């Protein structure tokens, strides 16, 4: 069972919202919205048609992505460990906008492909609980 | 101290190139190049920017790959509800730093597009 305005699959509640955060933003706004509640994750195909689904009936836009619950932790701007010729990396030059390290899926993919996405840029989410 | 068709700086030699290749080959291209040969590597500001205004000044405006490849293939992805990764849908396999002969800061690609380069080792 969920929440009035929220949709079921597998035993689990999903929810588009068309307001944009940030991902940090969205993360803990889906904390607070249900108990439980967290950016989605999809875990099977199944799920992923499902939730591809569930987004394209409210964002009809491809000006901007729509947000997913996975990311990478680390605070570093990469993580491989040495240049192609061996040495370490002493020294960064990075456009911030230019390290991607969260994710989204595209209306040109049918919301499935995940993509590379700046996390502070402000996008629709969903969140899943 | 380097060959004709290479240009100095600091002790390195550095060449552009303008075949397009995507990151892998670009690499192993450089290797046979010269002994020691790599994708340029930048640890300095002064040495980026002299590297820029040689591959502009060379082929104008385009594209050049650096020697980082696979920038967050190693890093600890997971998802805000500690669900296990498994299943895996991703656009793109593998990301890598190019930047433009325009100015020297450090931009990501697919490792898979094509681009210019330029190669580099010690003199
Ligand atoms: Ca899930
Ligand atoms: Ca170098």
């Amino acid at each position: 069972d969920c929440s009035s305005s929220w949709s079921s699959y597998e035993g689990h509640c999903y929810k588009a919202f068309k307001q944009s955060k940030t991902w940090a933003d969205a993360e803990s706004f889906c904390t607070k919205q249900v108990n439980g509640g967290h950016l989605v994750s999809i875990e099977s195909s199944g799920e992923a048609d499902f939730v591809a689904h569930l987004i394209a009936q409210k964002i009809k836009s491809a000006k901007i992505h729509v947000w997913i619950g996975l990311r990478a932790q680390n605070k570093e701007k990469q993580c491989s460990i040495e240049w192609s010729d061996g040495s370490s990396i002493s020294y960064e030059n990075w456009i911030e906008e230019e390290s991607k390290k969260c994710l989204g899926v595209h209306k040109a993919t049918g919301f499935r492909k995940w993509e590379n996405f700046y996390c502070e840029q402000r996008d629709p989410f969903v969140c899943e609980a | 101290d380097c060959p004709s068709d290479w240009s100095s700086y600091e002790g390195h030699c550095y060449k552009p190139f303008n075949e397009p290749k995507n990151w892998a080959d670009a690499e192993n291209f450089c290797t046979q190049q010269h002994t020691g040969s790599h994708l340029v590597s930048f640890q300095s500001t002064e040495e980026a920017d002299f590297v820029v205004k040689l591959a502009f000044q060379t082929f104008d405006y385009g594209i050049f790959w650096m020697g980082l490849s696979k920038i967050w293939n190693q890093c600890n992805w997971q998802w805000s509800n500690a669900a296990m990764l498994k299943y895996t849908d991703w656009a793109e396999e593998s990301y890598c730093v190019y930047f433009k002969s325009t100015n020297n800061k450090w931009r990501s690609i697919t490792c898979r597009m094509i681009a210019n380069f330029v190669c580099e080792f010690q003199a």
